[PDB]
């Protein structure tokens, strides 16, 4: 199966170094993270608030980094800065969402945010997330058999940044091109790779799919987050992408 | 709108 060009390796580069360089902990995270205690994020009588509050100290950082990461991407930054606003607040969440699901522990059955807060699936339940938690926690499980490295993360974030399908863009045509360039590259890393799961690529693609539902339900549930909670609760950087 | 965010960008 054909493997990198020299071109596809010097992408395969750029956007390996942008991932590492915006990933919160490092290599260090399994050491560096603490347990949420138990008794935050219980099932209440709607939202836990005390759990919720965690939450909302530590998403802005955590999309921060996401924009680190495009910034880092030469093609992000040929944009128009209409555009990059507008796939920014598109794969935020998406990006996150990977970025937890692949730090998944079994022994303990955590998600790792911030690089630093290990949360169960009902303490994220219960913080506000509802049923995008076990979205999110099926995703990290079913990731630890394709033991992806941190290319092969990177590649997934830069595919869901560079949609084309997002409403308001200028770029369409631009970005889908800049898409197909990470798509191809990462068919031929992959091919590159020989992964011990059969049918690695098509099984691949359906999780970008799981992950832009993840994105899309974490927008929904966040206008029905509008309910108990006043705007004034979620930062400014977290309302500003809806 | 998005005064955080685009100022994110600029940075
Ligand atoms: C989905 C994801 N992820 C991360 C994260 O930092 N981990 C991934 C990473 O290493 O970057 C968060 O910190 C989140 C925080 C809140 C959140 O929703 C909520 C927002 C407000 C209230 C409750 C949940 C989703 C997160």
């Amino acid at each position: 199966k054909p493997e990198p060009t020299d071109e596809e390796w010097e992408l395969i580069k750029t956007v390996t170094e942008a991932h590492v360089a915006t990933n919160a902990q490092g290599s260090h995270w399994k050491q560096k993270r603490k347990f949420l205690p138990e008794d935050i994020g219980q099932a209440p009588i709607k939202v836990d608030l005390e759990a919720f509050s965690h939450f909302t100290k530590i998403i802005t950082p955590a999309i921060t980094r996401v924009v680190d990461f495009a910034k880092k991407l030469p093609m992000f930054c040929e944009l128009p800065c209409e555009d990059q606003i507008i796939l920014l607040k598109g794969c935020c969440m998406e990006i996150m969402s990977l970025r937890a699901a692949v730090r998944y522990d079994p022994e303990s059955e955590t998600l790792t945010l911030n690089g630093e807060m290990a949360v169960t699936r009902g303490q994220l339940k219960n913080g506000g997330l509802g049923v995008v938690s076990d979205a999110i926690f099926d995703l990290g499980m079913s990731l630890s058999s394709f033991n992806l490295d941190d290319t092969e993360v990177a590649l997934l974030q830069a595919v869901l940044l560079m949609s084309s399908d997002r409403p308001g863009l200028a770029c369409v045509e631009r970005i889908e091109k800049y898409q197909d360039s990470f798509l191809l590259a990462f068919e031929h890393y992959i091919n590159y790779r020989k992964h011990h799961v059969t049918h690695f690529w098509p099984k691949l693609l359906m999780k970008v799919t799981d992950l832009r539902m993840i994105g899309a339900c974490l927008a929904s549930r966040f206008l029905h987050m509008k309910v108990e909670c006043p705007t004034e609760l979620f930062p400014p950087l977290f309302l500003e992408v809806f | 709108e998005n005064a955080l965010l685009r100022y994110l960008l600029d940075k």
